């Protein structure tokens, strides 16, 4: 599941369409994207 | 940030000695010179890695965007 | 004063002889100082 | 065998032999005009 | 840079394999040339070098506020006296061996612990190479640009430098 | 050397020189075409007649 | 190559290409830093690559760095070794400098390779030691003699030069003559070597070899000495401390 | 402002303040040194651009007009005259110079 | 990652080509096109 | 004149102390070029196992991903080399990491809040707040579940603090550990310091008995100079204990009556360990690398 | 099988007609073997000149040069040196084996 | 990874400059050894760098 | 001189920020020319 | 003028390789 995080109260969240960029719980207009399980590789250097 | 795993000059593993060092200063009330020598650091390059570490990770961790407040 | 001297040369019907190094770089001719102050000619053997 | 060669750009070299060490010549008093303001006259 | 105006570009990252090593076994992290000292006269770096090594040994920190010391209370005598009680050289020198040949260096090397700093501006967006490429539509000359893959300017002064050599074909 | 310059391999596989192919440099210029644009003593274009 | 404020024509010279692996910057010798007004602290230099044999022949014969040894302003030399190489010649050409056979032969091949075409003989020739019996030892002035013997052409006589140093005779003790520099038939017999000899300084040994042997030889002696004092600094370092 | 202190032993606060005065007097002179000699050399090189040595040793301009009859009075390259009057050097190295 | 424009020749195919140095254009098999002019300009709101 | 029998008669080894981590020993009558080669190979050419590639699946901690991968590479694993073979870095990733080249470590930590009663310490306040190197789990891939079952892969220092967490944050990674040498990267260097020093020689010239020996005692480490009487007056007890501080040279009483030299063929090696191998074993492994470094040139055709 | 002909390479431009004077170039080497091998070759009473040299630090190439007096080529004196350095590491290994078992 | 200085002023603590570490303590040798460090140039240790010396983002 | 680094005092203040007025009061007196100047626009005598 | 305070309690903390505090 694609998700976001409320930037004021850290409540997880997802928005699809005809959906305002707001926190459902508080009304914060700033949302930050969460990171999900996805592979990245690094050399240990 | 966190304690360096190895020392820059010698290459001793030093990262296992930061919590031991803070207990020799707190509990045993040693000075910094005796506390470093009981941890087995005796080259002054390996001494300054534990002696002079700032540990800013404790100040970064207060800004957690994944938990409330 | 580029167009100032340009007017002085058009009224004068001047033939730029292309021998100063600023006049040769404009027209792309080889410079006349150093390795361009002489010609090279190949001596061919048959009549 | 120490002569100047024909085709040598002595006019550029003379101007570069004044214009380059004039960059060294740009400081204050250690009366008469000195340095670059004298040389520009 | 250190805290004394002794800045310096990293010229080469030199392997520990062939960097000089001490009696203690230490290879230094930074090598600074002693020819950077006589014209700069930053003597605060020489006294920081023996103050910092005295503090790494004894586990103490040193005050380096100006005008704590005196001409009768010279800090080379103060922090030198602390190196002698640890068992090091009074003058801050260390017997040190060659990494490359393995022989002992001729004089004991002045080694210590100096606080260093990394400057922010770096040399990434500085190099460019063009064999051919984009032009301009008016002049058909190579375009300007670092990231537009653009040419290098042979200016007015370089035209005069190519006449001064008498090289008419390099100008061509 | 004091008369030399040390060129990085980034520059070295980018700048090219139009060498005309002849009977004395065909040994060098074959290996330059074989090495191609990535191995360093190589080439990047050939120009036909 | 040109450093970009191009004041005089020696700031745009012709270099030979040496392609170095594992490196990301242009890389230049110290003997070229006087002509470009260059310090290695974030300066850039442009690299122009000419595209026909007329322009290769000019950048190798007219604009090369070997013909720019003397500047046209007053005829003074502008090329020479700079900081550690000056302070290694005061140690190597000193009178305490003694070298054994394995040390002597290693310093000669560290600076002179016959495979890179430094020798004029294809075989490195050496000298007898100056101390035979108690232990066979060479002298540090006798290393300067050997590297002039191998890079100067064989069918000419050696150099003859009576010059001075910058270093007064009183600094060496009683009755020393280490201020007079004496070359006799290409053998350094007296005096240490300074900035006054292989720096960018007139009437030294490097400026004398330029007059007698030509610009190609005096450019090779600046390379051979620069590798000699680099390898001597690595085997025997130089430091400045607090006790100084 | 006569500093009897030395950098080995450190300087006093009064004579620390006067030494900062002498450190800024050189830096302010560079601050008045924006563009000095860049246009002096451009004016010389534009006139003296085409002046060259001709094959009859005269110094002429590119259009042909004569400027001098011989370079410096003696027709000597400056970069070749250094051991010209070093006669004792040239006498010691006679066989190599020959 | 190919971008359109005019047609192509080099005895193969009317299509979009492969520019090599962002103003010099090649074909898909290693034959060269002529003079892309690559309109750029500098900025000296002013 | 020099020989190999003439070298075997004069060469000596005196082993001072040997331990599971450090080892002091002497090499008597050997050249500096040979002993520098032994010091060289121990730092640079003796191979070891360390994490090389790190595959983050999630990392929501404060520490950057590339920083946390760097810290895992510096952790000394107690894997014995010669259990692994060398990887081949040209053939691609679907064919490159086999079970005979590679050791897989994993890390899967989540931080939650602990319900506690009391400005309090975060071991009593969060769950899995600190991540250590002992949280790296050995996953025995392939047929080497049975040859690493005798002694599994563990970090040689299990209390290396890798990361710190707060609740909500997690780290999920998986590191492939490969074999390599310390000239490539310093994480493969199996030694904390392989170094030597040359034996100090303290030549007393004039007899300095009496109270001029009591103050000659103190210009050296305590076990170095001894006193008996005016007879057996001031002598070197142990010239191995001395750090070359030259403290006796800044007193004018002794500036003529002593020298400080070295014994040039007598080396004092101090070899430590990062943990994977005992330090007496990476001295053997060094003297055999130099031997094989010459065999491979002897048994090699001289080209052109 | 097929050996590795890219490791050691005689530079034929500096090799004499007799073979008594030669130069070599070894890939992936530095001061480690070149200083240890120069020491063992210089214990030959027939070697007149020997020294190693690293042309540039940024490439891993090792030039060593041998000049003999005659009566032995420089390839014969290189492989006497590699053989006497194999033998010299067997002595150090044996003394260090015997003295760990002597504790 | 910043470090506090061993050699610091007393006012380093009063302004709370330990919350903002600006550099790192380095074992510095004043030596001319390599030939690559002249006029403005220094030499970094390679194995120190591989162990994280002077790293930043 | 003796001038210690306050290593236990630093780590206590990192983990546990103060719940009173701030430590390091010289740091707030460095910007008192800016903050106090803006504060005089609304607070103080004559409104 | 008060002198710069000599730190009291300074001991031997550089021992040669392989040695420790064996000095009593
Ligand atoms: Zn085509």
């Amino acid at each position: 599941t694609l998700k976001y995080i409320c930037a004021e109260c850290s409540s997880k969240l997802s928005l699809s369409r005809t959906d305002a960029v707001r926190c459902k719980d508080c009304g914060h207009r700033i949302l930050l994207k969460a990171r999900t399980k996805r592979l990245v590789q690094f050399e240990a250097r | 940030m966190i304690v360096p795993v190895r020392c820059f000059s010698c290459g001793k593993v030093v990262g296992d000695k930061w919590e031991s060092y803070l207990n020799l200063l707190q509990e045993d009330e040693l000075d910094e010179g005796t506390a470093l020598s009981r941890l087995g650091l005796k080259r002054y390059c390996c001494r300054r890695m534990i002696l002079t570490h700032v540990d800013l990770i404790e100040k970064f961790l207060r800004y957690n965007p994944l938990e409330k407040r | 004063t580029t167009c100032q001297f340009l007017t002085k040369a058009v009224l004068d019907n001047e033939r730029e002889q292309l021998d100063s190094p600023s006049a040769r770089i404009v027209v792309g001719k080889l410079n006349n100082v150093g390795t361009g102050s002489f010609d090279v000619l190949a001596k061919v053997p048959n009549a | 065998r120490s002569l100047i060669n024909p085709g040598e750009a002595v006019g550029i070299i003379a101007s570069q032999s004044v214009g380059e060490p004039s960059t060294q010549m740009t400081l204050n008093t250690f009366n008469v005009t000195l340095g670059i303001p004298r040389l520009r006259e | 840079s250190s805290r004394h105006g002794q800045k310096g570009v990293c010229s080469r990252k030199w392997p520990t394999i062939d960097m000089p090593f001490s009696e203690t076994g230490i290879q230094p992290d930074i090598i600074i040339n002693p020819h950077a000292f006589p014209s700069r006269m930053t003597i605060g770096m020489f006294v920081e070098s023996l103050a910092g090594k005295a503090g790494a040994l004894h586990g103490i920190a040193q005050d380096s506020t100006p005008w704590i010391f005196n001409e009768d209370d010279t800090p080379a005598d103060y922090f030198g006296e602390q190196l002698a009680k640890a068992g090091y050289n009074y003058h801050g020198n260390e017997p040190m061996y060659s990494g490359a040949t393995g022989e002992e260096l001729r004089a004991d090397i002045y080694v210590g612990v100096v606080y260093y700093q990394r400057l922010r501006h770096m040399v990434n967006d500085k190099f460019q190479v063009r064999s051919t490429g984009p032009v301009n539509s008016l002049t058909m000359q190579p375009v300007k640009g670092r990231k537009r893959h653009g040419g290098i300017r042979v200016g007015e002064m370089e035209r005069d430098a190519l006449i001064g050599h008498g090289t008419s074909f390099l100008l061509q | 050397e004091t008369n030399e310059i040390g060129v990085p391999p980034v520059f070295a596989v980018k700048l090219t020189y139009p060498e005309p192919v002849t009977a004395y440099n065909i040994a060098e210029l074959r290996q330059a075409v074989i090495n191609g644009p990535d191995k360093w003593p190589g080439a990047t274009q050939i120009q036909n007649e | 190559m040109n450093r970009q404020p191009t004041l005089h024509k020696a700031s745009m010279m012709g270099h030979k290409v040496r392609v170095l692996p594992n490196e990301k910057t242009l890389r230049l010798h110290y003997a070229n830093t006087g002509a470009y007004n260059a310090d290695f602290d974030g300066d850039e230099m442009n690299m122009h690559f000419p595209q026909n044999e007329n322009a290769r022949a000019e950048a190798l014969n007219l604009a090369n760095t070997d013909s720019q040894y003397l500047t046209p302003t007053s005829g003074s030399p502008v090329r020479g070794l700079i900081q550690d190489h000056i302070s290694a010649g005061v140690w190597l050409t000193s009178k305490d400098s003694f070298f054994t056979r394995e040390q002597y032969q290693q310093y000669i091949y560290g600076c002179i390779r016959p495979e890179d075409g430094h020798t004029t003989r294809s075989k490195i020739v050496t000298l007898p030691p100056t101390i035979f019996k108690p232990y066979p030892l060479w002298t540090g002035k006798q290393i300067i003699t050997t590297v002039l013997l191998n890079v100067t052409p064989p069918d000419m006589p050696g150099i003859n030069l009576i010059s001075k140093n910058k270093i007064k005779n009183e600094y060496w003790g009683k009755g020393s003559l280490e201020n007079e520099v004496l070359f006799k038939d290409g053998a350094l017999l007296c005096g240490i070597l300074d900035k006054s000899q292989y720096g960018a300084s007139k009437y030294g040994i490097v400026h004398s070899l330029h007059e007698v042997y030509g610009p190609e030889v005096a450019a090779k002696v600046l390379s051979v000495l620069g590798r000699l004092f680099t390898n001597y600094i690595t085997a025997t370092a130089f430091t400045c401390g607090m006790d100084d | 402002g006569y500093v009897k202190g030395r950098f080995y032993s450190g300087i006093k606060p009064q004579e620390y303040y006067f030494h900062c005065m002498a450190g800024r007097e050189g830096l302010i002179d560079t601050a008045v040194k924006t563009s000095r000699s860049g246009y002096l050399q451009r004016c010389l090189t534009k006139q003296l651009e085409g002046v060259h040595v001709s094959y009859d040793n005269s110094i002429r301009d590119a259009d042909g007009t004569l400027v001098q009859f011989m370079y410096g009075g003696d027709a000597i390259d400056i970069t070749k005259e250094s051991h010209m009057t070093q006669f004792e050097f040239c006498l010691d190295n006679y066989y190599a110079l020959l | 990652t190919f971008i359109r424009g005019p047609i192509c020749g080099t005895d193969n195919c009317p299509s979009r080509l492969w520019r090599i140095i962002d103003g010099r254009r090649t074909c898909q098999y290693g034959h060269v096109m002529e003079g892309d002019v690559e309109f750029n300009d500098d900025e000296d709101l002013g | 004149e020099w020989n190999v029998e003439k070298f075997k008669k004069d060469f000596e080894v005196n082993i001072s102390s040997l331990d599971a981590r450090e080892a002091n020993f002497d090499l008597i009558n050997i050249d500096t070029s040979i002993a520098n080669a032994f010091r060289r190979i121990m730092i640079s050419e003796v191979p070891s196992v360390a994490a090389e590639y790190v595959y983050f699946f999630n990392n929501t901690s404060v520490i950057q991903d590339e920083v946390l991968a760097h810290r895992i590479g510096l952790v000394p694993l107690k894997v014995d080399p010669d259990m692994l073979t060398w990887v081949d870095s040209n053939l691609p990733d679907d064919e490159k990491f086999t079970d005979e080249n590679t050791i897989v470590l994993s890390l899967n930590v989540k931080c939650t809040r602990n319900p506690d009663a009391p400005s309090t310490d975060p071991k009593e306040l969060y769950n899995n707040a600190h991540v250590y190197a002992r949280d790296l789990k050995f996953e025995p891939q392939g047929r080497q579940s049975t040859t690493f079952a005798d002694c599994p892969v563990v970090p040689a220092d299990p209390d290396i603090l890798l990361a710190k967490l707060r609740p909500g944050q997690e780290i999920s990674l998986k590191a492939h550990c490969i074999l390599g040498i310390g000239g490539d990267h310093a994480k493969f260097s199996p030694v904390s310091t392989a170094s030597y020093r040359l034996l100090p020689q303290i030549n007393i010239l004039q007899p300095i008995k009496g109270e001029s020996a009591r103050r000659f005692q103190k210009c050296f480490p305590p076990g170095v100079i001894g006193i008996d009487e005016g007879s057996d007056e001031a002598y070197v007890k142990d010239a191995r204990k001395d750090t070359v501080s030259r403290e006796v040279l800044r007193y004018e009483e002794f500036a003529d009556k002593v020298k400080l030299g070295r014994v040039r063929n007598h080396f004092i090696f101090n070899v430590e360990s990062a943990g994977a191998m005992t330090p007496e074993e990476i001295f053997f492994k060094s003297v055999r690398i130099l031997k094989n470094k010459a065999e491979y040139l002897k048994n090699c055709p001289i080209t052109q | 099988e097929e050996p590795d002909r890219e490791k050691i390479k005689l530079l034929t431009q500096a090799t004499s007609e007799d073979g008594t004077s030669a130069s070599f170039q070894i890939v992936e080497e530095d001061h480690t073997l070149g200083n240890a091998l120069r020491y063992v070759i210089m214990k030959n009473p027939d070697v007149e000149f020997c020294g190693y040299s690293i042309p540039h630090p940024s490439e891993n190439l090792l030039n060593i040069r041998i000049q003999t007096y005659g009566e032995t080529t420089a390839v014969d004196a290189l492989q006497k040196g590699l053989k006497d350095l194999m033998d010299l590491c067997d002595v150090v290994e044996s003394k260090f084996t015997e003295k760990i078992k002597s504790m | 990874t910043g470090q506090t200085p061993i050699v610091k002023a007393n006012l380093y603590d009063d302004y709370g400059m330990d919350n903002f570490p600006n550099g790192f303590n380095a074992v510095v040798a004043v030596i001319s050894y390599t030939g690559y460090d002249m006029d403005d140039a220094m030499i970094i240790n390679k194995s120190a760098d591989e162990r994280g010396f002077g790293y930043g983002t | 001189r003796t001038a210690d680094f306050r290593t236990l005092e630093r780590e206590s203040r990192f983990i546990n920020p103060p719940k009173d007025k701030s430590a390091f009061p010289l740091l707030q007196e460095a910007v008192q020319p800016h903050i106090g100047s803006f504060n005089a626009l609304t607070e103080g005598p004559d409104g | 003028r008060k002198d710069v305070p000599k730190v009291e309690g300074l001991k031997l903390e550089h021992f040669a390789t392989g040695y420790d505090a064996e000095d009593f």
